[PDB]
This record gives structure tokens, C-alpha cells and sequence, in this order.
């Protein structure tokens, strides 16, 4: 499972179909042709938010990291939640897909393509005054049998989605060259 | 008239009320000629069946029998928690008569 | 050229749209009520 | 014809509207002889059933009775919020006539 | 045979096409005697029904009627946008003849 | 019995495989008399229908025509891509005879 | 009654158990005359079918065959892993006669 601090409450998340990328109102919303790009996402920064722009929602591999990250971005916020999400192919390990071009390598994040459906969310810890209420509130709509078997998307499926611009050196070298889209590198 | 699986189940002979408070574990379904049935099992280690339709079953119970297999099929898929099962203990495996789910 | 950023946005979107169908196959199926085809015909 | 559950509820003798505005709390289904039925319960305290198809039902009502048991199983399994129920209060538990849901 | 709902609707008398482009707001299902039917409403304020299986229907329609009520329930439950509706305008609420949805 | 749709399709006169490999785009269902059918269109411009149960239909196909209509409805709501269609090209729009989906 | 698929299968001459522990890879449905059937394949090459309403079948199986097909469509659409398949090994492709699922 993965974790992410967010100022958005459990009923706002249910109202949108899940944890949505910036601009995306809800999950199955086709009305906003949102720009999806892993590289552009990995380099961005939104105040009051852990990277959620460019068609991707970042998540951490641990609770202390999810919390560390929540304490920088959401410090003082009388209330925020730490969402426990299950692994599924719509997740991409940033460092692995971007290699030495991963903007914030020491960070280690597993970004999710298009957002995180509500059915993929395990539960959430409430965080008051910057202190974690240790009792996880579970999500009854979590599809355990479906998300129990799935795993993060392996790097060989994201290289083509790495999103580097055309002139980028990466596209001309390993391992990106083998999966470069038309017009790139 | 009855208002609970307990009240309804105490109106028959050879019936027991089992409390599971667990989701189904396994689901078996047979089109096998003469064994058209559904078998379910839980972790407690109990196996229950929906019996095959036959001439003893009034046309009314016929439709009720097909409904139960539908419920058990989608209850399994949804991983829905079963509360209690009224069953006829005079056949092995116990024959499902009623079922309740809660919350 | 833009083909890159247009190809990127496109392989991404088709990756999205197909995953959004796995999810729909999970959740919308709860609502599927079977029919006794022999009953109505 | 009527255009809402309340206007419809008003064309029958011995009926009353129950504003639920909540999801079903418990679901009980029985394939037991002569008692092939469905009972549902709510947080509020009430209990309703869907009668056994006997003869206080015309031929098209049999099909309608089955559909309602289909809808109630779906609504429960999915925690769909029911809005109002129209029931015949001259039965115990009260008997279901119509149902409405709002999004 | 036709290829669009609009062509379908016009081989009929007293029919009319309504553009909805919206999800069903309310759903009412009634098993009340001689009022077995589904009523649906949109936030625009329109109200349509799937009529009672009477004699104004040739036999083949009876299986199509039941199909239409399944569609409307799953559409309402899933929140699928309904595009157009082809209705019979000689009665109130308007009767649904055909429905179409696009993705 | 044939092992693939292509094979099963090759056993009929006036049929032909169509590789769609995309999700349905429009769904139109009609309960209008003598037009109880389902029409589906794709974004390539193609249009297929499930024909009204009629004269050139044996009695085993009847339960099978309904099955197709239910399959098309849920394949459309969920965005499941259809792989290959095996249609009879001597009706207009092309009439659906078999379907296959993969993954 | 047998309390397991392995057990149930075990009494029909010409049966064979198959441990699949995978989901259905392709689903083919035909309403074509005399091929009104379903065929499912697994990544691991194996193909199976649900035969056409053969004359050698009894009427309670008539209902059970249609049920099986319902089960295969929803199992396939939901990506639910199948445990084993009891099948008749004297038809081609091997004919399903029972199925199980777990966890």
C-alpha cells in the first residue's frame, strides 16, 4: 500500500470518485482534456499540495514519509488525512521510470495515472495538529479481491510515458530510446 | 408475519440457525444433469447447498430457489458479509432455507 | 515536435481510458441484475 | 397516471408514506416453503417485507413483485440510499407498494 | 430496420423526441395493483413512465417492456447520461418508446 | 463445436468477421412495437443491430437474442472493448450473430 | 449431496477436473442458429464451451445452462479467478459441467 497526506476530506474524495489530479473535478470526467505528463508532474509544486498537477497524484511508500511530506506542505492545517492506497497498474514508480532524470530522486514517489479511484482507497488516518490519530478509518468500498492481486505498473510500461520533451537527452539514450513515441528523440 | 430469520426459521421442522458473520470463501455451481446446485463454504469450515429443483417443490418454491442462487452468486462476488443462515440440518450439506445480511 | 507532447498525452490518455474501464467493470457490475430468460420469452 | 410516489400512494386504501432518506440496514431473504419472501430493516426501527405471491396480486403484479426483490437486493448490496417507501399498513411487517430514490 | 433513435421514433404516430443529455435524477418503482410501473424524472423537471402492460401492446412488447425497466434502473444506479428519449405523447407522463445513450 | 468466433462464423452463409477492437459508442434500445431491437454504433461510423425476434428465427435463438441484448448493455456501460463481431451482411444495418471480447 | 466440485464431477462418466487458478481470457457468445453457445478460453490455451440445448438434457438443466452462461459473462467481466472446472472430456472443445471459485 501507498500513503499520501491531503487536505481533502473523505466525503469530498467520495464526491469526486476519488483522489483527483489538479483540475480534474471527478475521475470519469472527460469534459476536461487534462494534460498528462509524468516528467512535468515530477517537477511541479503546488502550494498546500503534494504534487498533484499534470494528470498524476503522487503517493509515498511509507507512513513516516507520507507524514514528513504532509508536515511540510500541510503544516499547521488543523486537519488533513493520510490516505492508504492499494497498489495497482495505474501507479508508476517515479524514480524507476525517470531514472537519472527524476527531478527529486531522494523523494521516492509512486505517481498515479489519472488519479486514484475511490474503490482503490484502503482507508485513512486523521491528522490533528500535525499529530497522527493512530486509528485507521477503513473504506467499505475498497475492492479487496480486485486490488489484492494487482501491483504497481512495472517500469517497462512507463518509459514511453516518461513525458520528456523532444530535445531531451534521455530520449536518445538507454533505456528510453526503445520506447520513444513518434516525434520524440 | 415473521420479521427476522430467527422468527421465520422457528416455524419449520429440522431447521437450525447458524451465525457466520463472515463472507463466503468458496463458490461452486453445477449444471451437471441431476446436480443443478450451488455449494458454498466459509472459513468456519461449513458447507451449505441450495438444493436441486424437483417435483416436491411447488412452482412457488421453484422461483424462490433460483433467486437464492442469484443472491449467493452476487454475495460472493461483492464479498458481502453474511450474518446468519437458516438451514435444514437433515441433509448433508445443510440445505439453505433463509439468509440474512446486515449493516 | 509537438508530436512528442501530443504522443505523450495520447499514450497516457489511452492508458487512462483503459484503466477507467477495468474500474467500471468492477463497480458497475454490482448493479447487474440477471434475468430468467425463460420467464419473459 | 400519478407522477410521484406520494400521488400514487394516494390511490390506494390503507397506505402510508415513510420518508427513509437512508440506506437499507439489513436484508433477509427466504426460500422457505409458503414463506418465499423478503424482509428489510432500517436504522430508524421499521421493518418491511415484500409479500409472498399469493392471490391479492394480479398476473402483472407477480412480475412486479420479483422486480422489487431484485431492486432491494441491489440497493442493499450497494448501500444505495432509498428516499421514500409507500406501504400498505394493514399487514405486519408493513407491506411494500412503491419505492423511490433520489440522486 | 432504422439506424438512429430519431428515425425509429418517426415510424410512429403521436411520438416525439426529447433531448436529455443528463443522468436520471429520481427513480420510482411501484408494484401497486394496476400501477406496476417505473417513473423517472430529470432535474429539468420532465417526467416519463414505462407504462403498464395492457392491451395497447402487441404480445411481443411484453418482453421489451421488462427490458426497458432493467435499463432505466441500471442507468439511474450508474449515473449514465441519457441522450435522447423517444416518447408517446398521448398520455401523461409521456411513455418511453426508445432510449439512447452515448459514451 | 467450433473453437473461435472466426471459425464459428465461417460455418454460416452471408456472415463476415469485423475486427472492431474498440468500446461501443452509442446504445439505442426500442420497445416500440415490431421494432423491439438494439442498435449499436462505433466511432468508425459502423452500425450494427440485434434483430427483432421474427420469422427467420428458430425457437432456441429466442432465449439467445435476449442474451445478446443484455450483454451489449453491460459491455457498453462499462466501456469493455468488443474484439470481433460476426454479422450477417444481408440485413441493413448489419445484424449481430456472435461477439467476442478479450482481456 | 457431494460437498465439492472434485466430488460432484467424480460421478459422471467422462468428466475431468481442471485446476485453472486464472481468469477468463476471451469470451465468445453466439446467437447464431444451432451455435447458441458460449466459449471461454484461458491464457494457457485451453478452450471450453457451454453446449447448445442438447436433446439429451433434462428441463431443470435448461434453467441451469442459462445460469452458467450468466455466470461466465459476469466472471469474465469482473476478472474473477476461477479455481477449477468440471467438464465432460468427450466433446470439443471440452464442455463445462460445473465451476468453482475461491477467496
Amino acid at each position: 500500500r501507498l500513503y499520501r497526506a491531503d487536505s481533502r476530506p473523505p466525503d469530498e474524495i467520495k464526491r469526486s470518485g476519488g483522489l483527483m489530479p489538479r483540475g480534474h473535478n471527478e475521475y470519469f470526467d472527460r469534459g476536461t482534456q487534462m494534460n498528462i505528463n509524468l516528467y512535468d508532474h515530477a517537477r511541479g509544486t503546488q502550494t498546500g499540495f503534494v504534487r498533484y498537477d499534470d494528470g498524476y497524484v503522487s503517493t509515498s511508500l511509507s507512513l513516516r514519509s507520507a507524514h514528513l511530506a504532509g508536515q511540510s506542505i500541510l503544516s499547521g492545517y488543523s486537519t488533513y488525512y493520510i490516505y492508504v492506497i492499494a497498489t495497482a497498474p495505474n501507479m508508476f514508480n517515479k524514480n524507476d521510470v525517470l531514472g537519472v532524470y527524476s527531478p527529486h530522486p531522494y523523494e521516492q514517489e509512486v505517481s498515479a495515472l489519472g488519479g486514484i479511484p475511490y474503490s482503490q482507497i484502503y482507508g485513512w488516518y486523521r491528522v490533528n495538529f500535525g499529530v497522527i490519530d493512530e486509528r485507521l478509518h477503513r473504506n467499505r468500498e475498497y475492492r479487496d479481491r480486485y486490488y489484492r492481486n494487482l501491483n504497481i505498473a512495472p517500469a517497462e510500461d512507463g518509459y514511453r510515458l516518461a513525458g520528456f520533451p523532444p530535445d531531451h537527452q534521455a530520449w536518445r539514450e538507454e533505456p528510453w530510446i526503445h520506447h520513444a513515441p513518434q516525434g520524440c528523440g | 408475519a415473521p420479521q427476522t430469520i430467527t422468527e421465520l426459521c422457528s416455524e419449520y421442522r429440522n431447521t437450525q440457525i447458524y451465525t457466520i458473520n463472515d463472507k463466503i470463501l468458496s463458490y461452486t455451481e453445477s449444471m451437471a444433469g441431476k446436480r443443478e446446485m450451488v455449494i458454498i463454504t466459509f472459513k468456519s469450515g461449513e458447507t451449505f447447498q441450495v438444493e436441486v429443483p424437483g417435483s416436491q417443490h411447488i412452482d412457488s418454491q421453484k422461483k424462490a430457489i433460483e433467486r437464492m442462487k442469484d443472491t449467493l452468486r452476487i454475495t460472493y462476488l461483492t464479498e458481502t458479509k453474511i450474518d446468519k443462515l437458516c438451514v435444514w440440518n437433515n441433509k448433508t450439506p445443510n440445505s439453505i432455507a433463509a439468509i440474512s445480511m446486515k449493516n | 515536435g509537438d508530436t512528442c507532447n501530443e504522443e505523450t498525452q495520447n499514450l497516457s490518455t489511452i492508458y487512462l481510458r483503459e484503466y477507467q474501464s477495468k474500474v467500471k467493470r468492477q463497480i458497475f457490475s454490482d448493479y447487474q441484475s440477471e434475468v430468467d430468460i425463460y420467464n419473459r420469452i
